[PDB]
């Protein structure tokens, strides 16, 4: 499409050689690819429509001077939104992170009927509205 | 003494290769338990897992033998060989 | 698909070539910086550090990738022979102040909950 | 206008730029992939990466375009998109007091021809983009770090890069020189999940995938 | 008194009552000097002499796969079979039923909260037990929220 | 409302018995060394282990392998299941075969000698939900617990 | 262990190692590096001082906020020591000078106060007192310093039985007053060595190794009661050592013999200065004292620290003394000196 | 108010006090442990309760815009004087 000496490279993409992630943080860290759960105390579902990749939690010790939440894992507060799952995971191997994939939990379709609240025989008659 | 501390089979519920061991446990299993009540024949199963037999001998000893496409009597002999050496 | 646009190199071989004159330049470069930068390490103590990066960077196979860090190495070499870096910058390669980190599982277990 | 809060709309400019959008699209159908004008009258020229040099020369030299000022040269790293980085140019036309935006896409490995020839301003912008993101620009006069410290590894503006980074600095007396240590915050960055669980804009609702 | 982590301080695998092995991710690190649980035995085996093979979390799950192939497959009921052979295997002994009526240990809301070490330790659980034992007025937290 | 138990009485450091018989804090090495030292001595079926309630499958398999390299197949647990017959061999025995969701299409149920409300509260809710909608006929043999 | 002393975090500036050190006399050569290692891992250091706080400013930028808190203490007042070491678990003693001020005799800064820290620390509740004394410490040595250190070790050991005693040989480093001593000898004509200094064998040790030795001794649970002798890898005859120093500095070497009684007279003249003396009669004796070999004494490699030969890190001390001519000269320019080995 | 710890420290309003060992106590020596004497907990108790006669009572906190968002306290439960959740001022019905 370009006539620019298109070599047919086959080896899977690995840019971990260049991103500069230190040796500890590239192999040991395990990332999790999941759809965020709907915050149960709310009711809206806008926050559960984008795949997100986050890293495992590490030590959180209190600073001696004043009680803090000091940590020493730079990859702690780093989440990344992703449209679809295969695109999210494609980032993981490309950056060589041992990934763990969940599946998109979605509400199963329910059947609601206001007429059921007042039935003649069925034991679904609501006691008070 | 390394005699048959426990026996573990891992078969698939639906894989055609696992069909052989499924028939074996369907017929030639109750007799095995009555023969060796002490020896626990674990049948930990799963899906898409090739039929596989694990044996546990004495201190940290474990041997492996696949049961892929093994016939009914084929796996009975395989276990019979395993528990033949009750030591 | 499999067809990708290569940076400079056209397969592994000249990609393997480019890492050579980087090593050719780096090796010639070590003794004068030890003199010019007034380093504390020996001339011998610089070649290994130049060396050990190279097969530390050995699992890489993609020709495009290989050519990508040979530019980074060339740039690092570029920013070295004009004394643009300083003693601290060069010495950062020698992990000196950072105490040795354990490797065995038992020592990992003793220090803290971390893999 | 009864409405005192809503920003006024300029349909004349909207029609004017949209016609020029069809113009540039017809002249260079080889590189131009998409052309759109936003609600606030800004024209985005979606080109293919190999069109960075040809398309730019057209808007810089054609009599009817005359975009002779490189406003800026940025990239927005989108980890989602297959080719993550997206190089963005902004051009200002002195003669026709209009602004255009040519945007192209690029992954980590594929290089983009340097626009130094068509826009000599791009030269220093060229260095920054590689330094912050890692997009290597082909046939550049001198590609080098311009912002990060000497010997700094990694590309900071890349999304996967942590906010605090990996390397700290301090003075250590047994070496009598500034030394680098692994990052160790006295306070971790308190990240806030400040996203409403309710849809904000029905107009921009994504299709029900 | 080798201290271990808790169910919110590790990446363990707990299986439910229907055979659905679920993973529990780490939320807060173990307090004090306590380590993970499998990191105790593995460290203990190395010093003792009979060193265990697995050294990382992925390794132990792989071994955990070796012992049983369902406790690694996450969030999927590996529907078992073979109810019938366990039946004729069962009528062997035949035992004999006693006369004690079937009485569950939990009979009233009172005994619900005091079940496990985590529940017994907690103060809020004790307050709920107090709330249901005596009358309906001796429990309140002063708060003008 | 049980997270506060995590902040209540907790073990932080390894502790071993002193001369008099009072547990005292100590380093990890000697606590492991004392355990490892006299685990080496005794072997055979004289080394047991009783796993508790909130245990990790990783922890179970680690203890199982460690306590089988001394040849001690006495790995026990608090809950008791009849070993007569299939016992632990056949998975179909010791689990909810029908799956929790299955109770939402069952016709009749037979709760035998249990109080699911305080044993497995969520499981009781599914019975109620299916009892509410599908009109399941619950039968209980045992205590008259509500 | 106290809940505020449980080790926490990967070893770093903000890490809680769990050590509450009380390094005494840290405002000096030895004290400078020991706090640096203590500060690096992260450890509350009480660092008492007596001098002007300005001279303690360089002690500040080597630890996290609120980790190098300073306190004012006096050597002849027990109450100052008790306040400084009140809430702590490890006490490091580095007090002691090489001259004789009118307000402090040699036996004072090596017995009297070192007794005071030793006695008060036990009453307060410290568990890892580490007192430092010269390796050559002999009761009947010709020099009072070497005598005072020997009786000093005896007294602290009695008061604090489980007090690790570190016995360093001559320590070289940037501000060492050992390599600089011979380097500065060029000013006064040639380099005067008694009998050409051909009958005195010295075994110096680099400063950082002894600094890591103290840190490892604190962490090591077996340092209780033991007496370590920190010595370098090789022993060098003093004449060859001075040959090595002046070769590294590229200054001309002009040795000449000097009878012992006349050098003692020279040391007397230099003591007259009411400021920091350059050479005392005691100092002249020390240069003559060859490092006694004590193989029975547990050395340095048992701790884990590998000694660094003086040949490697010698330009650090002597690059400053070089003129502009041979300023950029490297290590390999000057050959390693001959080493009389054990 | 401000009490004294067994070590000698001053407990604050939150009740924080470094215990006996508490190596962190070294900072306060040669210094002071800053404690505010005007304890908010007991500085609001002595304020009298208003005997206003109604069923719903507003509380601006004084000064109008200078106060806190206007909340309506329900003075109906005749066991416990209603208090504004913003300032703690106790309001009560005049016992009929
Ligand atoms: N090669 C060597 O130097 C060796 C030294 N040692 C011993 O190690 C110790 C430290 O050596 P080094 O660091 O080189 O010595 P320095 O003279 O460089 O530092 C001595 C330290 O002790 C303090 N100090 C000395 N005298 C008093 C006093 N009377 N009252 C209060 N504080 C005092 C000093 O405070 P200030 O600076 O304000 O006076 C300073 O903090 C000494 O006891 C020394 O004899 C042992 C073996 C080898
Ligand atoms: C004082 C500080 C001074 C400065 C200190 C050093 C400063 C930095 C120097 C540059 C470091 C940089 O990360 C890497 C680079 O430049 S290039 C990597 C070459 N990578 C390949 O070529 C492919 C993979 N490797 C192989 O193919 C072969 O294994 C190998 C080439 C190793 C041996 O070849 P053989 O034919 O097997
Ligand atoms: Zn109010």
């Amino acid at each position: 499409t370009q006539d620019t000496q298109l070599i047919a490279v086959d080896e899977k993409l690995d840019i971990t050689t260049l991103t500069g992630v230190p040796e500890e943080h590239i192999k040991t860290r395990k990332v999790r690819i999941f759809v965020p759960a709907r915050n149960n105390m709310q009711s809206g579902v806008n926050n559960t429509k984008k795949w997100k990749m986050e890293f495992d939690t590490r030590e959180r010790w209190e600073n001696p001077l004043m009680g803090w939440s000091s940590t020493a894992d730079p990859l702690s507060n780093l989440v990344l939104t992703f449209s679809t799952k295969e695109d999210a995971v494609a980032f993981a191997e490309k950056n060589g992170w041992s990934f763990d994939v969940e599946e998109r939990k979605v509400p199963k379709p329910k059947s609601k009927s206001y007429g059921a609240n007042f039935s003649w025989n069925k034991r679904t008659r609501v006691s008070t509205k | 003494k390394l005699g048959l501390r426990e026996i573990r089979i891992h078969l698939c519920q639906r894989s055609p290769g696992s069909q052989g061991v499924r028939d074996f446990i369907e017929k030639r299993y109750v007799e095995l338990k009555k023969a060796n009540p002490d020896l626990p024949i674990l049948i930990r199963e799963c899906s898409d897992v090739q039929p596989k037999l694990w044996a546990r001998y004495a201190f940290g000893q474990e041997k492996n033998v696949s049961l892929n496409n093994f016939s009914a009597d084929q796996v009975t002999r395989t276990l019979e060989n395993v528990l033949s050496g009750k030591a | 698909g499999t067809s990708v646009k290569p940076i400079f190199s056209r397969d592994m071989n000249e990609a393997k070539r480019r890492v050579r004159e980087l090593y050719r330049a780096w090796y010639r470069e070590v003794p004068n910086t030890v003199h010019l930068f007034q380093l504390d390490i020996s001339v011998k103590q610089g070649r290994d550090k130049v060396r050990e990066m190279f097969m530390k960077n050995a699992h890489v196979t993609d020709p495009r990738v290989v050519d990508l860090l040979v530019i980074k190495g060339k740039m690092e070499l570029e920013e070295t022979i004009n004394v643009w870096k300083q003693r601290t910058h060069i010495m950062r390669f020698f992990h000196e102040t950072e105490a040795p980190r354990p490797t065995d599982f038992l020592s990992k277990f003793y220090v803290g909950h971390d893999p | 206008d009864t409405r005192p809060t809503i920003r006024p709309r300029n349909d004349v400019v909207h029609k004017q730029l949209s016609a020029f959008g069809q113009y540039v699209a017809e002249i260079l159908p080889k590189y131009v992939q998409q052309v759109q004008v936003s609600c606030f009258n800004e024209l985005e020229i979606f080109i293919h990466p190999d069109g960075v040099i040809p398309v730019l020369t057209f808007l810089r030299d054609h009599t009817n375009a005359q975009f002779k000022s490189l406003a800026d040269l940025t990239a927005v790293d989108v980890p989602t998109r297959q080719n993550r980085f997206e190089i963005v140019y902004n051009l200002l036309s002195l003669r026709f007091n209009s602004q255009i935006r040519v945007k192209t896409y690029t992954d980590e490995l594929t290089p983009i021809e340097s626009s130094v020839t068509v826009y000599k301003a791009a030269n220093w912008y060229e260095r920054e983009i590689w330094d912050m993101f890692g997009v290597f620009f082909a046939n550049h006069p001198d590609l080098r770090r311009i912002l990060t410290g000497y010997g700094f590894e990694g590309h900071p503006f890349r999304k996967d890069f942590p906010l605090s980074g990996y390397v700290e600095l301090r003075y250590d007396d047994e070496v009598k020189r500034v030394v680098a240590e692994p990052v160790e915050l006295a306070q971790e960055f308190r990240k806030f999940d400040l996203n409403s669980p309710w849809e904000a804009f029905p107009a921009y609702r994504q299709p029900p995938e | 008194i080798l201290p271990g982590a808790a169910y919110t301080e590790k990446s363990a695998t707990y299986v439910n009552t229907e055979g659905r092995a679920q993973q529990t991710k780490v939320a807060v690190t173990p307090p004090g000097l306590a380590r993970e649980d499998w990191k105790i035995i593995r460290a203990l085996s190395e010093i003792a002499g009979m060193t265990l093979p697995y050294d990382t979390l992925d390794q132990v799950r792989s071994r955990l796969e070796e012992v049983s192939p369902n406790l690694v497959r996450y969030d999927d009921v590996e529907g078992a079979n073979y109810f019938q052979q366990a039946n004729e295997l069962s009528k062997l002994v035949n035992q004999q039923l006693l006369a004690d009526p079937l009485v569950p240990p939990q009979l009233t809301i009172k005994d619900f909260y005091m079940t496990d070490s985590i529940s017994r330790a907690s103060q809020t659980m004790a307050k709920c037990v107090k709330a249901v034992t005596e009358g309906i007025q001796a429990v309140e937290e002063p708060s003008i929220c | 409302f049980a997270y506060d138990g995590l902040k209540r009485q907790r073990l932080t450091q390894p502790m071993i018995r002193n001369e008099k018989g009072l547990l005292t804090y100590t380093t990890w090495e000697d606590a492991l060394s004392r355990v490892a030292g006299m685990l080496q001595s005794f072997q055979g079926n004289d080394v047991a282990a009783i796993a508790g309630g909130l245990v990790d499958a990783e922890a179970l398999v680690a203890l199982k392998d460690l306590l089988n390299r001394v040849d001690s197949d006495s790995l026990c647990t608090e809950e008791v299941f009849p070993t007569a017959g299939a016992g632990t061999d056949l998975r179909s025995n010791y689990l909810l075969n029908t799956t929790i969701a299955g109770v939402e299409e069952a016709d009749v149920i037979l709760l035998v000698g249990t109080n699911p409300r305080f044993e497995a509260p969520l499981f009781n809710a599914r019975i109620r939900k299916s009892w509410l909608h599908n009109d399941l006929k619950v039968a209980l043999i045992g205590s008259p617990v509500d | 262990l106290h809940h505020a002393l449980i080790p926490h975090g990967k070893g770093g500036r903000s890490s809680v190692s769990g050590i509450v050190a009380t390094v005494f006399g840290a405002t000096g050569f030895l004290g400078r590096y020991v706090v640096n290692h203590l500060g690096r891992m992260g450890s509350q250091v009480i660092v008492p001082y007596r001098c002007e706080p300005y001279d303690t400013m360089h002690l500040r930028p080597m630890g996290d906020l609120g980790q190098i808190i300073f306190m004012e203490w006096n050597g002849k007042d027990k109450d100052s020591i008790r306040k400084v070491v009140e809430h702590s678990n490890v006490v490091i003693n580095l007090v002691g000078r090489e001259w004789e001020t009118k307000n402090f005799d040699f036996e004072d800064v090596f017995v009297k106060i070192p007794h005071a820290i030793a006695q008060v620390s036990k009453e307060a509740g410290v568990e890892k007192l580490i007192h430092i004394s010269h390796l050559n410490a002999d009761i009947k040595s010709p020099s009072r310093y070497l005598r005072s250190k020997a009786v000093g070790e005896k007294e602290v050991r009695a008061a604090f039985p489980e007090a690790t005693i570190i016995k360093p040989s001559d320590i070289f480093g940037r501000e060492d007053r050992f390599l600089n001593y011979f380097a500065s000898m060029r000013w006064f004509g040639g380099v005067p060595l008694i009998s050409l200094g051909k009958e005195t064998v010295k075994q110096p040790v680099y400063i950082v190794d002894v600094s890591k030795g103290i840190i490892n001794a604190i962490k090591d649970p077996d340092a209780k009661g033991k007496t370590f002798a920190f010595v370098g890898p090789n022993r060098y005859l003093l004449f060859d050592l001075v040959q090595y120093i002046f070769a590294v500095a590229y200054r001309p070497f002009l040795p000449y013999p000097l009878p012992h009684f006349a050098y003692r007279w020279v040391g007397r003249l230099f003591e007259v200065s009411p400021f920091e003396p350059w050479t005392t009669r005691d100092k002249v004796e020390r240069v003559h004292m060859s490092d006694m070999t004590l193989p029975h004494l547990p050395g340095l490699e048992d701790l884990g620290i590998q000694a660094t030969p003086l040949e490697l890190k010698a330009i650090e001390v002597l690059r400053r003394h070089r003129t502009y001519r041979w300023l950029t000269s490297e290590m390999e320019d000057v050959k390693p000196a001959k080493t009389v080995n054990i | 108010g401000v009490r004294t710890s067994p070590t000698g420290e001053k407990v604050t309003h939150t009740g924080q006090a470094y215990d006996d060992g508490d190596y962190r106590r070294v900072r306060f020596s040669d210094r002071q442990k800053e404690v505010n004497e005007n304890f908010a907990i007991d500085l609001i108790a002595e304020q009298p309760v208003s005997e206003v006669g109604s069923r719903v009572i507003s509380c601006d906190g004084g000064g109008g815009a200078l106060g806190h968002p206007r909340v309506y306290i329900n003075l109906d439960k005749e066991t416990k004087t209603g208090t504004c959740g913003y300032c703690g001022l106790q309001f009560r019905q005049p016992h009929h």
